[PDB]
RNA sequence: GGCCCAUUCGGGUCUUGUAAUUGGAAUGAGUACAAUGUAAAUACCUUAACGAGGAACAAUUGGAGGGCAAGUCUGGUGCCAGCAGCCGCGGUAAUUCCAGCUCCAAUAGCGUAUAUUAAGCUCGUAGUUGAACUUUUACUUUGAAGAGUGUUCAAAGCAGCAUGGAAUAAUUUAAUAGGGACGGUCGGGGGCAUCAGUAUUCAAUUGUCAGAGGUGAAAUUCUUGGAUUUAUUGAAGACUAACUACUGCGAAAGCAUUUGCCAAGGACGUUUUCAUUAAUCAAGAACGAAACUAUGCCGACUAGGGAUCGGGUGGUGUUUUUUUAAUGACCCACUCGGCACCUUACGAGAGGAGUAUGGUCGCAAGGCUGAAACUUAAAGGAA
């Protein structure tokens, strides 16, 4: 059984992470890998990443600095209210303010902390810490 | 070689973990929620 | 003298002990002149008088230990050990006894019992999962135990609809996904014919004559009507030695001579084609005497090394050879895909061995046989 694109480039960037390696390539891409990995770059748990076209899915390339512990995505993509969120934070997290979990809401997706801030909710895309 | 690895430190407990990602029971969601 | 710790020896510390005598004060359970209470009455609250040293105005439940006889019992290797002791020589108004034996815990509550919690292989149906890209609903946001108290304390009592929403799920690329095509190939893959080989058995002739096969010895078997053996030849079935490899092919079981036919298959090469047609799959479908010393952590998983098989690209100079056609072998580098070997970075992957048995069930001893109701023959056994 096949894994969601998404599902396998975390899993690429958890073991190039934690194999040593700096710099993973990640096929094929997606504008849904994109957000997640422009998600993770600011809150800094990976450094750079570049994406080439090849007229086909794409690819991307990622350089690891080493503060990446563990990523995922989590499914069945069940809805969460706005003040639900801090419980399964405290659930899906090893400690309450370490990690973000990452939200597919109606102003695109974002970590949980921007999501209280802008108010909105929806769907749960996947967790970094 | 007898000695086991060692297996890290437990880091979540909501659901079980696979290569698609981490999976949630329709139970759990209701529990949580 | 008391107490605390310490397996061990001992160590530590100081106002303790009485199983001694004694004083005056306070009060409730009660018993009540009453009054209040109430339909009447009980209860409650209040209150004259009586109501405390064994304060006999006599709470319990449970556990841990001692010790005693002209006592009783049991096992011994004197004088012991074990169980245990309301029972002793006399005595019941007789006795005055161990401190009336000591200690610990809960306390108007406290024990006991039970339960209870801490074959194989491929295909393949449901189900599950699965490349990228440019109106409405689901979903999501917004709006419609505690406060006080003085019951004397306390337990108590007491004043679907509207609405905003950009993602997510419904309402062209040609995936180092899949399929087909084309080229030279590769293979002990499959089916039908076909060819060859030495061997085994039988048979035909044929030289010689007494043994020949087999076991550790035999037995059995063949044999002067000639075995075994020697030469030539024919036939039957089976099989494919050496080459034979931690090699090749097939889904597995399996497949080893040549030649032809039949379709089939893998990988490689492609600047050829469809365009998500896919993955995993209980059900279902196809095929399909023996074991007897073994063994490897597992995975979604990193970088490798030697060797090897099939294909492709490049280099290079030796084998090769020349206008008949074909046109390779070896060396080196790179690459794809295989069978294995040797290393490596990462990962929640969630009873054995014996012992004892006053029990229950089985099995068992002996005295010479004959030979006993018979002191009994022969022949044996023993000596
Ligand atoms: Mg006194
Ligand atoms: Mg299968
Ligand atoms: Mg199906
Ligand atoms: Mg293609
Ligand atoms: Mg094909
Ligand atoms: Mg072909
Ligand atoms: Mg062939
Ligand atoms: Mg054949
Ligand atoms: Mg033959
Ligand atoms: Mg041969
Ligand atoms: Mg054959
Ligand atoms: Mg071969
Ligand atoms: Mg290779
Ligand atoms: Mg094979």
């Amino acid at each position: 059984t096949r894994s969601s694109v998404l599902a396998d480039a975390l899993n690429a960037i958890n073991n190039a992470e934690k194999t040593g390696k700096r710099q993973v390539l990640i096929r094929p891409s997606s504008k849904v890998i994109i957000k997640f990995l422009q998600v993770m770059q600011k809150h800094g748990y990976i450094g750079e990443f570049e994406y080439i076209d090849d007229h086909r899915s794409g690819k991307i390339v990622v350089q690891l600095n080493g503060r990446l512990n563990k990523c995922g995505v989590i499914s069945p993509r069940f809805n969460v209210k706005i003040g639900d969120i801090e419980k399964w934070t405290a659930n899906l997290l090893p400690a309450r303010q370490f990690g973000y979990v990452i939200l597919t809401t109606s102003a695109g997706i974002m970590d949980h902390e921007e999501a209280r801030r802008k108010h909105v909710s929806g769907k749960i895309l996947g967790f970094v810490y | 070689k007898a000695t086991k690895r060692e297996r890290g430190l437990k880091i979540s407990s909501v659901g079980r973990s696979t290569r698609n990602g981490l999976i949630v029971s329709k139970r759990d969601i209701a529990r949580i929620s």
